């Protein structure tokens, strides 16, 4: 998984060199950001049930037809799959916060996303609408550098879906 | 008139070994004024050969590099060197593997053959330790073997499984250990991870 | 690669003989049914995305485990690779159906597959289940095409069935 | 073995695509030609014994020295090897007619031909004279599109020897 | 583009060979199909205006939301762009019929399709619904081998969108 | 690559129009004469070795200097390269004759040829004379095939002539 | 690659769960002691040449046989290879100390090392002795850096010790 | 690579000693017979095509099966490969005769040859028979060179014999 620490080590290994002050400075940056990142991660974890339920309902408000019969939103299995998917997104966002890189999100969600979504006919727009809902609620929960960290990982997902 | 008792058909050996698609491997050349259809063929060939039939998701495709190839700003040879220096290559074949495994992977990917002796291992391990990864990868691409066979426009293809001029005898059995099949790959994403198919004991 | 005609001449060569009148007759029969064979290959190609999608939905409904965390089709990377594999197998079955011989499937697609799956830890019996689901969908399209002249396509359907079955047997 | 069918499959596989109408149209061309090709193949098979005898004799008339002692034509083993070789040529021509490609001829005869002929000191001109004799006799036996098919595979051999 | 003729020439060139009977047989298959393909192309050309109008209306019936304000179906510009796009699809289908390959469709539509559709937020399902409408109407207009040809090119598009 | 059909489509696309009935008619005529075209392509392929040899004999009789020491064909290596070039040109002309368009000849063979020859020091006018000699031999084979149905092949002969002439003009 | 944080995420993912408070606490402690860790990594890098040199001198004093003719360190080429190996192992131990996980050491350095040594005829027990000699030197530098704030580094030293010990156990 | 001189040095190095006078004397004897050795290597090279041809004729007379349909030397592709292999082995024997040591033959030709043949399904015993047939032809040339000073070449002939014999024993 890409993190600040793995990336500096990988670079050094490619050059075949011992880690220098250049790498260690980068490493220090990761460890300082960690306090804000942890704060974000704890808050997202604490509100995760509420965040997901609101997110799913927002998708249904934004696209009313999904809930209508013969549509992807209709039926318990379909609705359950929605809540599962948004929960995955939150989980991988909190993992990325704690890891100090986008690598968790990249390996679990971003790779293969487009192919999967095409085959199953899952619209990127539904997910993007849910993530944007989350971003609004998180903004109420967190402030300052915690908030900045949270917003960046949510934005990474939104851009990958886009 | 009477047939031979044993009586295999020509191609029987290739059929039996599962090298039937690669023993005489097809050669793909990027031509001038190439169509879009033609360029896509070359790219597929490159990814299969250079990345060891591992899957590449759409997020991983280089895209900017392909822009150059389509333009003619770079040759197939330069494109191959960019892929081999890329993190797509490094992640699969280099970061998890040992040097011993990395070197033989490079021969298969770039030269199309097995390492012929422990001296090839000694040379490339020595280069890496003195000059790091990029110099190493350059060696294969900037080698008389590369340049004479593929040159600039030909995508690397599998040369082993046929007799090559400076080949050692150990060369064909070693290619058999490196080739898993059409459905084989050289994938980091396994239970055991990247291990050495061709031991020092072998060399 | 091989086709049905190529297979017959290779056999005759090992006998060191000119193709027999009986062998010629069999080949002539293949030529007579060639229109139907072309129609069958068309049916698979025309519905290829539907065949894979329908199979995928059925597989994941049958086996929730694969899509859960810890499953081989989780996460998106793995799911994508799974769908890629299904498409590859279908492509090679269609190739074999045009050739009239299973060698193309065996020599390229099937070669090394079980070893790959064992290394990955992919469950082979699930892969086999996927191939069976694809088979049922595909055969339906062949059996019920639009605008095709009605006749008996039973022999072609049976041949298609065997190619799917070969793939399944190899994988597990 | 190159045939129309294997070639279309190979192209599709290279692109990694399902066979489309382009390939199927080509395939239809092979199956339509098959009736003419079969007729040729049957005629060559029926007269194969006589075709070989006349071919071997024609070489001896064209190159009288060979029959004289100390020459490649002389002796039973040498004459038997001649008849065997011409028979091989006819056999692979009929195979190519039935296969719908030059592939049988290419794998069995054309590949390695030059190196083998050099080492064993076999003149391409002897074979070419035999093939041309066959072509004249076949011309009497076959007409129209059967004749055209036959002539193409005989001419392929003549060009490969040349 | 990809056609039967270009593909056989490309194969020969790759092996560095003169075109043999194998290639010419394939070529003959293309030239025989041409009569059916031309008939299809003329019929699609004659009804192209009506086919497009019905296809666009079908999309609006299948997804009623699009027509509502703030949605992609709403407004003259948007509706005009729909009719333009469906017309393009027909034009490239008739070109493919005449060319004897999917190459015209591949170069004009299929290449870059996914990236374009993502950026402009154009759903593959709208196009697929229009194509399926056309396929039904074509079935009424054409029969037999013309119909088979038409259906194959419409299906190619549908699979590429899928 | 391009062929006659593909060329017409590209023109119509730039106009953004469905192919016109006149354009369709031209294409229909190409299909109508396709059997004759196939015969002509066969004649060149079937006599290819003879065409090159007959041209080579005539060229070296006309220009004795090339084969003398100091001539461009003078060591065996150079003579071999000369014969290779003649084979390549004939190959591409035959490709163009099947395609019905000279694009393949221009794009792969002819582009940069004169520049390469000038750098090498190969005499371009002699290369052009070789292409003209090949043309006369080839046209003869097309004009007198054995067992082909008697008919007028004049348009196809003229088309072949133009492709030879294009090659000659480019090289020179 | 894996680091301490990455390892915890992977575990939680297999459970399909958000990181637990206990898991979070462990990670937070690693962040809290990160300054000490950075100082220790610096000590190895800053003294890297001395660590290897001091070890090498001690090894060759202990084992005269390696440097005599017939020893594995005996021509200059082999001596150079021995010194190269010591530097590589030290590099990977230092990487592991920054990561907080031994994976990097295992995945590149340690995998197949014993097999390679046995094939070459390198004596594995001596290689292990070299790793122990390096350990004593390296730990001394970590334990006594100059101008660092006085503090207890014992946990970090123990972690470093384990990485050295892993390498030794694999090799021998 | 290794030669007779190089082999002696390597031995003395492992003892860590200067080459002894007796060892020097052996090397001097090799230099003294070097003209004869050069003539022997010349005889093989000068008659190389004849050696292979004569062997091949004898092999195919002895083993009719190889040249019959289905045989390992049938058809032309396989026959060509067989003749290529014979030439490669002869090349390496000639290299070894100049070197005065079999290592080049062992390291590059012989190691993995048997494995290759077994995988291919080539009959190793026939390959070995081919090497014996080549030996008889080659030795004849060495024994009767034209215009060379008359002398006893028997020791060199025996050395050549051993190299052929090693190759045969490895392959079989
Ligand atoms: C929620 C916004 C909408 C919705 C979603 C929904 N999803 C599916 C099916 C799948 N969802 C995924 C997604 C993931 N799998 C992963 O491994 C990851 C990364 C960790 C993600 C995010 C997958 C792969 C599937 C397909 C296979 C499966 O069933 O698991 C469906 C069902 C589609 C089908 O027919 O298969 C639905 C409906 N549900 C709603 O109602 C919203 C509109
Ligand atoms: C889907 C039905 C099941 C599934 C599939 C799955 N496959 C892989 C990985 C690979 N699949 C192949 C297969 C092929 N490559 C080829 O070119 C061919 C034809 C010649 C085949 C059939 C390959 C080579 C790989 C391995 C290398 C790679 O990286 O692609 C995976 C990924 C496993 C992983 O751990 O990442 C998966 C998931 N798995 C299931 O559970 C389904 C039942
Ligand atoms: C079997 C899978 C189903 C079926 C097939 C079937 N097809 C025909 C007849 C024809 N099939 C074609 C089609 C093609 N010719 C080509 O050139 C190509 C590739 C470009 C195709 C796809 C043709 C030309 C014919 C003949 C004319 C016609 O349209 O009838 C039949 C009729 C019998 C025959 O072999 O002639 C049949 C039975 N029909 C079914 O009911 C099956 C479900
Ligand atoms: C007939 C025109 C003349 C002639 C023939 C002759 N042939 C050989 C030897 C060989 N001929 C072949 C040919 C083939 N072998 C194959 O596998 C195939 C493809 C299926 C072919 C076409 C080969 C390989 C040989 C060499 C091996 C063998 O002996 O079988 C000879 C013997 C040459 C020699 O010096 O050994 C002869 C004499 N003889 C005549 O009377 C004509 C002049
Ligand atoms: C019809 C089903 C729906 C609809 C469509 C619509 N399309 C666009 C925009 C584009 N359409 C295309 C497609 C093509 N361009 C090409 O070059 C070709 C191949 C030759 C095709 C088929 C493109 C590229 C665009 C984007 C650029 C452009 O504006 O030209 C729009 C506008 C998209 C936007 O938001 O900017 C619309 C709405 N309109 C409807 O009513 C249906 C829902
Ligand atoms: C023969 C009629 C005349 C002749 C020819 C000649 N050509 C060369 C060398 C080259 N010719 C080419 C040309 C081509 N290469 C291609 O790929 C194509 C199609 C695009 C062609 C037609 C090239 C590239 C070379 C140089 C590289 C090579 O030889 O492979 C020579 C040799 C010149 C030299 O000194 O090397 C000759 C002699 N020359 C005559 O005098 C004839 C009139
Ligand atoms: C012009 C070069 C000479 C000529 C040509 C000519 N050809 C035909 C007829 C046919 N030619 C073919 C040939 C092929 N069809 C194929 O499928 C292949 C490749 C596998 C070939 C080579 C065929 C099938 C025919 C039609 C059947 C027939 O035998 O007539 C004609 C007849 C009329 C027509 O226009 O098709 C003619 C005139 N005739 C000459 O005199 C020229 C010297
Ligand atoms: C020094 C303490 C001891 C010693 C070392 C020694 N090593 C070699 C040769 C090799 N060592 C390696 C090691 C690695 N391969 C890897 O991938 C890694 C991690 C990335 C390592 C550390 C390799 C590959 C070789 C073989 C290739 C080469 O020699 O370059 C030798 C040389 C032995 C020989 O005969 O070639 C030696 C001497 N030997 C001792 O005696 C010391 C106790
Ligand atoms: C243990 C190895 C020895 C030791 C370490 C120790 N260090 C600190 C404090 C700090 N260490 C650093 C160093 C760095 N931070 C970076 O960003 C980099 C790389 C770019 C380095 C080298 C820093 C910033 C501090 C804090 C400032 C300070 O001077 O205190 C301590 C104090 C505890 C703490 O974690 O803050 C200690 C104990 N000291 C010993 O006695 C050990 C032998
Ligand atoms: C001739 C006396 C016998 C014979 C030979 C034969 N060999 C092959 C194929 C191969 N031969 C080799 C051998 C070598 N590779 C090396 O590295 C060396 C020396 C260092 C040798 C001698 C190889 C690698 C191959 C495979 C590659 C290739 O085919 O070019 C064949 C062909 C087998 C096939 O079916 O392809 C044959 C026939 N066979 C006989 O019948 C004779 C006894
Ligand atoms: C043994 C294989 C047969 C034989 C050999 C033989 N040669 C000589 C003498 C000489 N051989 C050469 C030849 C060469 N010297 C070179 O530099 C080269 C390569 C460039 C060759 C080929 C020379 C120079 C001599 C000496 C001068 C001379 O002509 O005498 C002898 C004589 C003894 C000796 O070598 O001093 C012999 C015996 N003669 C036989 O009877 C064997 C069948």
């Amino acid at each position: 998984m890409k993190t600040v620490i793995t990336e500096v080590i990988a670079s050094a290994d490619s050059q075949g060199r011992f880690l220098n002050n250049t790498e260690l400075q980068a490493a220090n940056g990761r460890f300082q950001r960690a306090t804000a990142s942890m704060e974000a991660a704890r808050a997202l974890t604490s509100n995760a049930d509420s965040l997901v339920k609101g997110a799913v309902q927002e998708v249904y408000n934004k696209f009313p037809y999904l809930t209508q019969p013969g549509q992807m939103g209709y039926g318990d299995t379909n609705q359950a799959k929605c809540a599962r998917d948004i929960s995955h997104y939150l989980r991988f966002i909190t993992y990325s916060l704690v890891a100090g890189g986008t690598g968790p999100l990249d390996d679990y969600i971003v790779a293969g996303l487009r192919e999967v979504n095409r085959t199953f006919n899952l619209s990127p727009s539904w997910y993007i609408e849910a993530l944007k809902h989350i971003k609004g609620k998180v903004g109420s929960q967190l402030s300052g550098q915690p908030l900045t960290e949270a917003n960046a990982y949510i934005d990474y997902c939104i851009n990958a879906l886009s | 008139l009477r047939p031979a008792v044993g009586g295999t058909a020509e191609a029987a050996a290739q059929k039996q070994l599962g090298i039937t698609a690669v023993a005489p491997a097809s050669v793909v050349e990027l031509r001038p004024n190439a169509s879009e259809e033609d360029l896509q063929g070359v790219l597929r060939a490159v990814y299969r050969q250079v990345l060891g039939n591992t899957y590449v998701m759409e997020s991983e495709r280089p895209t900017q590099a392909e822009s150059l190839l389509r333009n003619g700003s770079i040759s197939v040879r330069e494109f191959v060197r960019r892929i081999a220096k890329s993190d797509l290559y490094k992640e699969r074949f280099f970061n998890k593997a040992s040097n011993n495994r990395f070197i033989e992977l490079n021969f298969k990917h770039l030269l199309g053959r097995a390492p012929y002796n422990h001296g090839e291992i000694q040379e490339h391990f020595g280069l890496y330790h003195k000059a790091g990864y990029d110099v190493e990868i350059d060696s294969y691409i900037d080698s008389d073997e590369y340049i004479e066979t593929f040159g600039e426009n030909i995508v690397p293809y599998f040369r082993g499984f046929k007799y090559q001029t400076n080949q050692s005898a150990g060369g064909f059995p070693r290619m058999v250990k490196l080739w898993g099949g059409d459905a084989g790959s050289d994938t980091d994403r396994g239970k055991n991870g990247q291990r050495t198919l061709v031991t020092t004991k072998d060399l | 690669m091989q086709d049905a005609f190529t297979k017959a001449i290779v056999a005759a060569d090992l006998r060191g003989s000119f193709l027999s009148e009986q062998e010629l007759n069999q080949l002539t029969n293949l030529v007579k049914e060639s229109n139907k064979r072309l129609d069958a290959v068309n049916a698979i190609t025309g519905n290829a995305a539907e065949i894979i999608s329908d199979a995928a939905h059925k597989l994941f409904a049958e086996q929730t485990d694969l899509i859960r965390p810890g499953g081989n089709a989780y996460p998106n990377r793995r799911m994508a690779a799974c769908l890629r594999d299904m498409e590859i197998i279908l492509r090679y079955v269609s190739y074999a159906l045009l050739a009239g011989d299973a060698s193309v499937l065996e020599d390229r697609c099937l070669n090394g597959l079980k070893e790959t799956y064992v290394a990955l830890g992919t469950p082979t019996r699930s892969v086999a289940r996927a191939v069976q689901l694809m088979k049922e969908t595909a055969i339906g399209y062949v059996n019920s095409p639009s605008g095709v002249t009605r006749g008996d396509c039973s022999a072609l359907v049976n041949e298609a069935a065997t190619y799917f079955d070969k793939a399944a047997a190899s994988i597990a």
